[PDB]
């Protein structure tokens, strides 16, 4: 019942990164209104219109006080990540 | 430069529906997240609902939650407020407002405002009755109509120095009742006419009285 | 709930003077405050978002300060047109809140107000009601007294006010006050009178009339 993020408003954290355990992790601050669901996606490299982000935490959000972790898997080559207007490269192996 | 045009209000009676829209010009509407806001006569600022730039996210007040339905029609750069089972308390002028990014305040545009009564009553012109005069005052009482605005211009404009327009009272019957005045010198009640000029949209109703010492 | 307190209700300020505007919030809402501007009969205009940043085309006299709980909005150099009352607005969290607003006047030298009563019009006496109406003209500062006497005896609960807005010109109120009574009762009566108290008459100030005169 959470309204989406205000996409404007995302810096990094901690911009994606090797988790150890198969997984990609990233944090994100938000500067909007709460609380609110963290929109996120990604995409492989030419191919906009497919999400390819496979969320372990499938309903981030930024509640008044926390939130903001992110962990997912990638398909192996070129992908973008994006969190709002938010965007970091990833290379999956 | 960013327009945003306000529509759809009126008179409804309690318990019955009214659809406000806003059309929006100047700016990629889709981009945008929009707001609605509202002010009953004489109060302060009071935030209604929210959608986000795509509709996906929608949020509302809790005084008007389960009743009122926020979209947009970003095809026609349109947005809605769908207002059911109104009560009195929902009467105010009804804003549009634009956000500088994708859903959240602050509210960087404003519409002029939609004026929305919520009452039984009927639609009825006004009586207008002559207030009869170094200086002196004279004036026009502009009784019994329903619903606001009235407008009272004097001379058909050309006499606006010294002239006092006063706020519509609300009087027990339901219906308002405003004063319009004007300062003149006593020399000039010899010679010059002075007629006022009411019009009250509502009803059609087009009303000159001239004002006799 | 977040709760959002505005301080104090209303300045005098004298032009080119400089005017502070306080707005609390029951818990932090960081930075994300904005101020807003609205004119009598306008809709509101955004002057601060973001506690601090000016909006696009306000003027470099309007500043803005603080955060968490505490926030202020100063107008260096109080222009003419910057009279108005004015909102704060968290939007840290949903649902977005407005302060209830400080309205902001121009402080002047005092002025008495020019007294003139109206008898009802032969129309309005027609219809069975007659409206008896008072006019206090031209006044500073706002607070003022009007008291009706019927034969010398005081009336209360038939008589209601309107005040205008402060005069953009001279920055002056006017005050319309309107006597109601039945036909029957009006014609019961002789003398009718409007007294007004008001701080720059040395003592209170009677305009009468008898009815038939």
């Amino acid at each position: 019942t959470y309204t989406m993020c205000d996409k404007t408003k995302f810096t990094w954290k901690r911009i994606p990164t090797d988790s150890g355990h198969d997984t990609v992790v990233m944090e994100v601050a938000f500067s909007g209104t709460k609380p609110c669901r963290i929109p996120v996606r990604a995409v492989a490299h030419g191919s906009p219109d497919v999400n390819v982000a496979m969320l372990m935490t499938p309903n981030p959000t930024i509640e008044n006080n926390g939130g903001g972790f992110i962990e997912m898997q990638l398909p192996p080559g070129d992908n973008i990540i994006y969190v709002g207007e938010l965007s970091h490269q990833w290379f999956q192996k | 430069q960013v327009q945003l045009v306000e529509s759809g209000g009126g008179v409804v009676q309690p318990g019955r529906s009214l659809r406000l829209s806003c059309a929006a010009s100047g700016f990629t509407f889709s981009n945008y997240g929009m707001h609605w806001v509202r002010q009953a006569p004489g109060k302060g600022l009071d935030w209604v609902a929210v959608i986000s730039y795509d509709a996906i996210s929608k949020s509302y007040a809790d005084s008007v939650e389960g009743r009122f339905t926020i979209s947009r029609d970003n095809s026609k750069n349109t947005l809605y407020l769908q207002m059911n089972s109104l009560r009195a308390e929902d009467s105010a002028v009804y804003y549009c407002a634009k956000s500088p990014t994708a859903i959240d305040p602050p509210f960087d545009y404003w519409g002029q405002g939609t004026l929305v009564t919520v009452s039984s009553a009927s639609t009825k012109g006004p009586s207008v009755f002559p207030l009869a005069p170094g200086t002196a005052a004279l004036g026009c009482l502009v009784k019994d109509y329903f619903p606001e605005p009235v407008t009272v211009s004097w001379n058909s404009g050309a006499l606006t120095s010294g002239v006092h327009t006063f706020p519509a009272v609300l009087q027990s019957s339901g219906l308002y009742s405003l004063s319009s005045v004007v300062t003149v010198p006593s020399s000039s009640l010899g010679t010059q006419t002075y007629i006022c000029n009411v019009n009250h949209k509502p009803s059609n109703t087009k009303v000159d009285k001239r004002v006799e010492p | 709930e977040i709760v959002m307190t505005q301080s104090p209700a209303t300045l005098s300020v004298s032009p080119g003077e400089r005017a502070t505007l306080s707005c609390w919030a029951s818990q932090s809402v960081s930075s994300n405050l904005a101020w807003y501007q609205q004119k009598p009969g306008q809709a509101p205009r955004l002057l601060i978002y973001g506690a601090s940043t000016r909006a696009t085309g306000i003027p470099a006299r309007f500043s803005a300060s603080g955060s968490g709980t505490e926030f202020t909005l100063t107008i260096s150099s109080l222009q003419s047109e910057d009279f108005a009352v004015y909102y704060c607005q968290q939007y840290n969290n949903w649902p977005p809140r407005f302060g209830q607003g400080t309205k902001v006047e121009i402080k002047r030298t005092v002025a008495a107000p020019s007294v003139f009563i109206f008898p009802p019009s032969d129309e309005q006496l027609k219809s069975g009601t007659a409206s008896v109406v008072c006019l206090l003209n031209n006044f500073y500062p706002r607070e003022a007294k009007v008291q009706w006497k019927v034969d010398n005896a005081l009336q209360s609960g038939n008589s209601q006010e309107s005040v205008t807005e402060q005069d953009s010109k001279d920055s002056t109120y006017s005050l319309s006050s309107t006597l109601t009574l039945s036909k029957a009762d009006y014609e019961k009566h002789k003398v009718y009178a409007c007294e007004v108290t008001h701080q720059g008459l040395s003592s209170p100030v009677t305009k009468s009339f008898n009815r038939g005169e």
